[PDB]
RNA sequence: AGACAACCUGGCGAACUGAAACAUCUUAGUAGCCAGAGGAAAAGAAAGCAAAAGCGAUUCCCGUAGUAGCGGCGAGCGAA
RNA sequence: UUACUGUUCCCUGGGAUUGGCUUUGGGCUUUUCCUGCGCAGCUUAGGUGGAAGGCGAAGAAGGCCCCCUUCCGGGGGGGCCCGAGCCAUCAGUGAGAUACCACUCUGGAAGAGCUAGAAUUCUAACCUUGUGUCAGGACCUACGGGCCAAGGGACAUUCU
């Protein structure tokens, strides 16, 4: 019988001072996703570079052990002798535009599409359905480029883009705080060791000052990088 | 050790130095005397320390405590 | 490191438990002032000056909260305002037959200045939601009778 | 208080002379001045030394080296 | 003695007793703004994960005027007259990467502050002399101690 608030609460089961390693910050990052639906888990990492410059920059991408690899369904979708090199690569379903009738039924059995580009003609008309699914393959995502065994063998893996920006902390979601406890770790893990080996050799001393575990909307937690 | 001579108080008297720059001789430095104000607790009593007897004059129970009869007011 | 408490054009209120001026206190403030020296030996001691004035949330509060518990199942107020003048009334309410009906069954007296602004007059139930203070509140019904 | 014979603790503190010159150094932290106490004082059972073997209070005597070390590494002094 | 090596005295500066405000002027921790539009994309995206539901008590269109970045071809923000309500994002288009919703730096300024220096004021010492009151019976020209008050003012002096 007590009457509280949003804050004051989940910044009570949390320290600053204390360093929470990831097992430990593991028990207590889902304690502080107390909101609607499924909330996301980011992390954010104080890089000691100089944003003013290029070769201090970091770019890469990291392979994240969940939320990707085989569990996804990824489908693809080409012509030609491309669909061969689909299904010999490992694809869980190819076909030409035909199937293009199938998803409009209402078979969407899939999470990831990618196609050419001499077959966007037809499915950007799928724009209205495929388009905000964000199904919709772009060259952006790497989803559209002629070596399509290369891409759907890709995904096989999957990897989450990160770089630097005008301040140099970068961070990226490695879930949510809905995905179990073991998972939660491999993938916060993978994605440091990953990044580490993305530092410049232009940087001197110390390359990290500070990490932090953060959800959407809710306090931070400083996490031990080196555990 | 023991401050220099100047006074009392507390401390005792002189104690010379020396030097060492290029050369080693029995230099008569002095002491930091100084003196202090003290009312409230008792009576007016100009304590002339050395800098290094205050905190053992008005810190502990030397005279902070506020005693009303007993010897001369003064230190002696 | 001393204890101001009395606040005086310095940057610290209630005694200051972070660093503080030097130099200051040691013929001044501590002398025919503010006894500060905020030592082991008097930290305790602070402690006893403001920890008596925390537990009135965790005592004061609860000697006060019950209000809402103690007044909740009472019988229903009955109390006439002479109802006439072919659907109005005569009598008026303002405070008192808001809180003065307390005493009109078995004893029990409640202070006047805990009542929100009136209510119209009529005859229907009336809402006095009795508001002790900023921290806890109360409900109150009040009914009339044709006399 | 003995205006205290020496020994002892403490404060302060030279020069002549030696360095075949002399201001570093040495010669003396002696002599000398002053304060206190004992008949012994002082010191004393050890955040020591050594060492991975072990000893193990202080003080005194004989050695360990008057070697090592220190020094216009000159004079000279001098460990553990 | 304008020979050498030291020293007393006479002086200068820092660190201490000297601590608390204000004004002007730097720097640091950085708060809030302003140039990383070359080109294409008509609109300035400095960016990742959203990639699709959410947002309802921290700056969301024009005629007319100024400043701030470039009223200074067109934009954003503060306002007087004119002046619809739920919004934005998006496929296509399309650069290497594009701005909404949830989080984020420099060079150079203003503000909130820390700190090193000048210039003012008062006061809590300190220095000092000075009406007077006091240790009385000190019916003596005087050192010293104490109360009160005045002056200077925490800039000497003292110590290293």
């Amino acid at each position: 019988r007590t009457r509280s608030k949003r804050f004051l609460e989940i910044q009570k089961l949390r320290e600053i001072k204390q360093e929470y390693d990831l097992k430990t910050a593991l028990s207590l990052m889902k304690q502080m996703s107390s909101t609607k639906f499924v909330e996301t888990a980011e992390a954010h990492f104080r890089l000691n570079i100089d944003p003013k410059y290029n070769d201090q920059q970091l770019r890469a991408t990291v392979s994240l052990p969940k939320g990707t690899g085989k569990t996804v369904k990824i489908a693809v979708l080409a012509q030609g002798d491309k669909i061969d090199e689909a299904k010999a690569a490992g694809a869980d379903i190819v076909g030409g535009e035909e199937l293009i009738e199938q998803i409009k039924g209402g078979f969407m059995d899939f999470d990831k599409l990618i196609a050419t580009s001499d077959m966007m003609a037809k499915v950007a008309s799928l724009g209205r359905i495929l388009g905000p699914r964000g199904l919709m393959p772009t060259p952006k995502a790497g989803t559209v480029t002629p070596n399509v065994a290369q891409a759907v063998e890709e995904f096989k893996k999957g990897k989450v883009e990160f770089r630097v920006d005008k301040t140099g902390i970068v961070h990226i979601p490695f879930g949510k705080l809905n995905f179990e406890e073991e998972d939660l770790l491999i993938n916060l893990f993978a994605t440091i060791k990953s990044v580490e080996t993305n530092k410049p050799t232009g940087a001197k001393g110390v390359y990290w000052k500070s990490a932090h575990i953060s959800s959407s909307m809710g306090p931070s937690i400083r996490l031990n990088i080196r555990e | 050790r023991i401050c220099p001579f100047t006074g009392k108080k507390s401390n005792r008297a002189n104690k010379v130095s020396h030097s060492n720059h290029k050369t080693k001789k029995l230099q008569f430095v002095n002491l930091q005397y100084k003196r202090i104000w003290w009312e409230a607790g008792k009576r007016y009593v100009k304590l002339r320390l050395s800098t290094k007897a205050i905190k053992t004059i008005e810190k502990n129970g030397l005279d902070a405590v506020a005693k009303k009869a007993g010897i001369d007011l003064s230190k002696k | 490191k001393v204890i101001l408490k009395e606040d005086v054009t310095d940057l610290g209120k209630q005694g200051q438990l972070l660093d503080v001026k030097a130099g200051f206190f040691r013929n001044f403030l501590l002398p025919t002032g503010k006894a500060q020296l905020m030592t082991p030996l008097l930290l305790k001691e602070l402690k006893m000056e403001d920890e008596r004035i925390e537990a009135e949330k965790q005592r004061v509060k609860e000697e006060a909260q019950q209000l809402a518990m103690v007044f909740q199942t009472v019988g229903a107020f009955k109390v006439k305002r002479k109802g006439g003048k072919g659907k109005l009334i005569f009598g008026s309410v303002t405070a008192q037959d808001l809180v003065d009906i307390i005493k009109s069954q078995l004893q029990k007296d409640i202070d006047k200045r805990l009542v929100s602004l009136p209510e119209i007059r009529e005859t229907g139930e009336y809402i006095a939601e009795l508001k002790l203070h900023p921290d806890v509140t109360a409900r109150v019904k009040i009914n009339v009778f044709a006399n």
